[PDB]
């Protein structure tokens, strides 16, 4: 499909850790 | 009467009718069921009685003519059908 | 005496062949009148086959019952004469000829009773109509009536079915001009199957149909049985449903296309060459 | 296999007067069971001709089966039953299908004995996995054909 | 024989122990066991096998 | 000229395949993509000719727009395989913006791609490509959730105004490809949809799909089969 | 016999270090051995880890099995007569009793901690069966252990697929499905058909010659 891989790794490890304040 | 056509009846008319209370007209309409003098289900979750299957009163006249003119409806229906089966696959039939 | 034993009916095609023939050779006396013969065959066995048939003299009328002619001479000279071929054979009833199950037809078999060890009403349908079968097995039982005079004997209906040996079924095909017809077989045969089985209870349908009219009017009797299974119908009220399909195949025929095309490339240099040949080798032949 | 013989003496073949006899004769010469019977055949009288009387009216009772198929040809069983015919096959044809890969892969071979070893050309996959899908095929249109005919007529 | 021994006694060792592979315990067992056989035929002075 | 046309059913096959190209185009302008989709494939395979060299690259160019359109979403795949991916390479991002299902790249990479469209014959299609583009997020939308809010929709396609999100989710309900209820007043789209194949009278549909495509193979193998032995047959062999 | 204390405990392969308590037992009954009495306990230990606790009351008999039997096959008796009814109420309290015969031997030990998980998922399978939108605090009294270990338990179970269902841990409910109407004919499809897709890929190959 698209290209889901590229994306993903760098957004999920990134965004997690501001969640991880954010939100339980 | 109703139970034929359309399978299911409220429970409701035949207790008022019966003129004894819910908990003991169950009693003899299960007893009903048990023996095979009327075969179907008492669901009270609506307080309805569906009946599967009905016992037609014996030696009575009008029944006879009721059963008469659905039958001829039954017969027509066979043809209709089989000008149909036969139309389709009418190579392979020969 | 036994007509209790039988459980299933099965007939050879020389019973249905025989009866036929049997109405013209005893002088040619039908119209009102029937034809009966000797049935020959098995008993004490839960089937019964019918091995053959001989003609008998017989003057029937079924428009009245207190008068028939039935030879007696002939059931016992043919029973006692039979043992020395055949131990088993004996004299397994009679055939009536058509049209429908009489009441008329307990008399005769009482005195077939009597006579024969064995009887049994095998109702043959008239003069050859049909593409399947046209014979019902029918067993004397007796019954109370639980409003009339208990010991009533009435005809009850058994299962009919056919069967016969190895070499009359090999006869029948040389005879014959194709061989047998529908009951089940082939892709083409399932389907006139489902179009024969319309036709077929479509028949059944007219007789209860007809009887409602006249018990209504005309004063025929009303039984439970009848009332009981007209009912049944709009009580149980099928609904359609889900199912049965397949689509495997188109990919069988693909997989023999490959290798057929094999052999069809090694095949056609020597195809394509024979077609001059085939000219040339009519003049050669003619020549020489 | 049916033979009719007047019999008539030895001599009578020998001679060559048996022929003179038999005129308005076709004749026809079988072999249930080798020279030993041509010979005890051709002593007596040989086969001589056998006609059948016969018409339209003695061969349609022949011709005959059942009037059940008034019945069976409407009846359908239980689905349950549906399922477990169609269950089975498809099991079935998993079996075949690994041979069938190398099938049309090769069978360049023509002569049957060779073949038969080499591309389990004996007990073929083509032959067998074809028949499976017509089975399976026409067993599910009458059943499922059937149901939906009854179902509109009786009501 | 007597080599050929050593891996034909470690897989009645496999099962026993109820090994789909041949551990090196197997093989530990099945060395002693094939001496056992050794020591026989030296006894004897005469083969094994008859 | 092609309701007055009739082509013979004894063709050959080079000539097939050029008649249902050349069709295919034709019908693909009148509204009618599915039966546009298929001549054009099946023409590929029934002549590889020296001629259909020269077609080739315009027949992919022009199917891919055509595909879209049906309500397909062609795969990455498809374009890798002919080894023609290059002159395939603008339409591949085409593609890559329908799946995301956003407008705002849909309306940007066609126009600057769109003077070389022009001339497969495609440009007429062009503009109908942009309601595409918006009908797979509408699917999506629907499907995937049951209430969001009708601002999160707005934000994420990128269409011009919450409002603008409403009025297209309105339509295509009409239309019952999407099979929802959007609800103006109270804020968000209710998916009204399960996702299923086995509930409705809708297996046997299921099946009459895959059945369907079957017949015609089925007709085709067989028949071919028989079909040099036809000539050995005429040729006098049995 | 020293052989099956090794297997049984570490490695958890029950059936070998049975087969090996089973081969001592024989030996030792002809000469009426004590290590005869100590053998049969064991056979017993190893089954019920193997939780087929009907083996373990079946084997032992008032017959010559009682001659074999101690205060061990008394207590392993009584363990897994609870385990076959599926209430770990009992299996829990007898188990303080018996605690210092089972601590001596280490294969009891170990084999304990799995067992009582598995009391646990049959007790649960139970609970579960005619029920539908069942508090989760009902099933914790039914099975008379603590809330949370409950949740954890009953989410392995939906992995696993012994009952299939989902917990709805905001609400206090667990949904229980039933019955499935999943059908043998459509999973022996399956198979089939990707055997198919195969054969086409080496047909195709063989098509180009044709061609």
């Amino acid at each position: 499909n698209v290209e889901d891989d590229f994306s993903n790794q760098l957004r999920a490890e990134l965004e997690k850790h501001g969640y991880k304040m954010e939100t339980s | 009467t109703r139970p034929a056509n359309h399978r299911q009846l409220t429970f409701e008319e035949i207790a008022k009718s019966a003129k004894i209370t819910v908990n003991k007209v169950e009693l003899l309409v299960m007893k009903a069921l048990s023996v095979g003098l009327v075969r179907g289900s008492i669901d009270e979750v609506d307080k309805r009685v569906h009946m599967t299957w009905v016992q037609p009163r014996v030696l009575d006249l009008q029944q006879i003519k009721g059963m008469k003119d659905r039958l001829e409806l039954w017969c027509t229906d066979v043809k209709s059908m089989e000008l149909l089966v036969e139309h389709q696959a009418q190579d392979i039939l020969t | 005496m036994p007509e209790l034993a039988v459980q299933k009916v099965v007939v050879h095609p020389l019973v249905l062949l025989s009866v036929v023939d049997h109405f013209n050779r005893i002088g040619k006396v039908g119209n009102q009148k029937r034809v009966v013969g000797v049935l020959l065959g098995s008993w004490q066995k839960k089937v019964l086959d019918v091995s053959n048939s001989f003609a008998v003299p017989f003057d029937e009328d079924d428009k009245d019952d207190s008068v028939w002619f039935l030879d007696h001479d002939y059931l016992e000279n043919m029973y006692g004469m039979f043992k020395k071929v055949n131990a088993r054979e004996r004299i397994v009833g009679w055939y009536h000829t058509g049209p429908k199950l009489h009441k008329n037809d307990i008399a005769i078999n009482e005195l077939m009773k009597r006579y024969c060890p064995n009887s049994v009403l095998v109702i043959i349908d008239v003069k050859p109509k049909d593409l399947g079968l046209p014979t019902e097995a029918y067993i004397s039982v007796e019954e109370v009536h639980d409003d009339g005079t208990p010991t009533s004997k009435t005809f009850e209906h058994v299962t009919s079915e056919i069967g016969a040996e190895e070499a009359e079924e090999v006869g029948v095909e040389h005879l014959l001009r194709d061989i047998k017809d529908t009951t089940v077989g082939t892709l083409s045969q399932r389907i006139t199957n489902q179009v024969h089985g319309l036709k077929g209870l479509n028949s059944k349908l007219l007789d209860i149909r007809t009887y409602l009219e006249k018990v209504a009017s005309g004063k025929l009797p009303i039984n439970h049985h009848i009332i009981y299974q007209l009912q049944d119908v709009f009580n149980l009220l099928p609904d359609a449903s889900l199912q049965e399909f397949v689509k495997a195949f188109y990919l069988k025929t693909n997989d023999q296309m490959v290798v057929v095309y094999l052999a069809s490339l090694i095949r056609s240099v020597v195809a394509l060459h024979n077609l001059i040949n085939n000219k040339i080798a009519n003049r050669d032949a003619e020549k020489k | 296999v049916i033979d009719a013989f007047r019999l008539i003496n030895a001599n009578m073949m020998v001679l060559g007067h048996e022929p003179r006899q038999t005129t308005s004769n076709l004749g026809h010469l079988n072999k249930p069971s080798i020279q030993a019977l041509i010979h005890g055949l051709n002593r007596h009288y040989y086969s001589i001709t056998i006609n059948y009387r016969k018409n339209e009216l003695e061969q349609k009772m022949l011709l005959n089966l059942h009037k059940k198929s008034w019945m069976e040809g409407l009846t359908l069983q239980d689905y349950s039953e549906h399922c477990k015919h169609n269950e089975s096959v498809v099991k079935e044809m998993l079996e075949l299908a690994k041979n069938y890969n190398k099938a049309v892969e090769e069978e360049d071979k023509m002569t049957p004995e060779q073949l038969a070893i080499k591309n389990v050309g004996k007990q073929d996959p083509k032959r067998h996995l074809e028949e499976h899908v017509d089975v399976l095929m026409t067993s599910n249109i009458v059943q499922c054909l059937a149901a939906m005919l009854d179902t509109v007529v009786f009501k | 024989a007597e080599v050929k021994g050593v891996c034909t006694e470690a897989g009645m060792y496999a099962l026993r122990e109820r090994r789909v592979h041949v551990t090196q315990e197997d093989f530990e067992m099945a060395v002693a066991k094939v001496m056992q056989k050794d020591s026989e035929k030296n006894m004897s002075i005469k083969k094994l096998w008859k | 000229l092609v309701s007055k046309s009739v082509f013979p059913e004894q063709a050959n096959n080079n000539e097939w395949a050029r008649y249902l190209y050349y069709t295919g185009r034709i019908k693909a302008i009148q509204l009618e993509y599915s039966e546009a989709r298929r001549t054009m494939t099946n023409a590929l395979r029934k002549a590889p000719q020296h001629t259909a060299v020269g077609f080739k690259q315009t027949v992919h160019k022009l199917l891919i727009v055509v595909e879209l359109l049906l309500g397909e979403i062609p795969d990455r795949l498809q374009f890798r395989q002919p080894s023609l991916k290059r002159s395939l390479m603008p339409y591949f991002l085409l593609t890559q913006a329908v799946r995301t299902g956003n407008l705002a790249k849909f309306n940007q990479v066609l126009d600057q791609f769109g003077e070389k469209f022009q001339t497969d014959g495609t440009y007429t299609l062009i503009i109908r490509l942009r309601h595409n583009v918006i009908k797979t997020g509408v699917r999506m939308i629907s499907l995937s959730y049951s209430r969001i809010s009708l601002a999160d929709i707005a934000q994420k396609l990128q269409l011009d105004s919450p409002e603008d999100a409403e009025f297209i989710v309105a339509k295509a309900i009409r239309d019952g490809v999407i099979e929802a209820s959007i609800n103006h007043e109270k804020g968000y789209v209710q998916s009204k949809e399960m996702i299923d194949i086995y509930s409705t009278r809708e297996p046997q549909l299921a099946f009459h799909q895959r059945i369907s495509f079957c017949l015609d193979i089925h007709n085709m193998s067989v028949k071919a089969m028989r079909f040099p032995p036809k000539s050995y047959n005429k040729d006098l062999e049995s | 016999m020293q052989s099956g204390i090794i297997h049984a405990a570490e490695e958890k392969d029950w059936k070998t270090a049975y087969s090996y308590f089973y081969e001592a037992f024989e030996g030792y009954d002809s000469i009426d051995s004590p290590k005869a009495i100590t053998s049969l306990k064991y056979m017993l230990l190893c089954k019920i880890m193997l939780n087929t606790p009907e083996d373990v009351q079946a084997l032992v008999s008032g017959k010559l099995a009682l001659r074999y039997a101690g205060r061990q096959t008394e207590a392993l008796k009584c363990v897994a007569q609870a385990s076959k009814n599926r209430s770990l109420a009992d299996f829990e309290k007898a188990l303080t009793d018996y605690r210092a015969e089972l601590r001596d031997d280490p294969i009891i030990s170990t084999h304990l901690a799995k067992l009582y998980d598995n009391l646990l998922e049959q007790n649960l399978i139970r609970v579960i069966e005619p029920f539908s939108r069942v508090q989760i605090e009902h099933i914790s009294s039914l099975i008379k252990l603590s809330k949370a270990d409950v949740e954890r338990k009953l989410s392995q179970m939906i992995l696993d697929k012994k009952f299939h269902g989902i917990l709805d841990q905001g609400e206090g409910v667990l949904i229980i499905f039933d019955e499935p109407p999943v059908d043998k004919t459509y999973e022996a499809a399956l198979e089939t058909i990707q055997n198919m897709s195969k054969v086409v890929d080496s047909l195709y190959n063989k098509a180009k010659k044709l061609t």
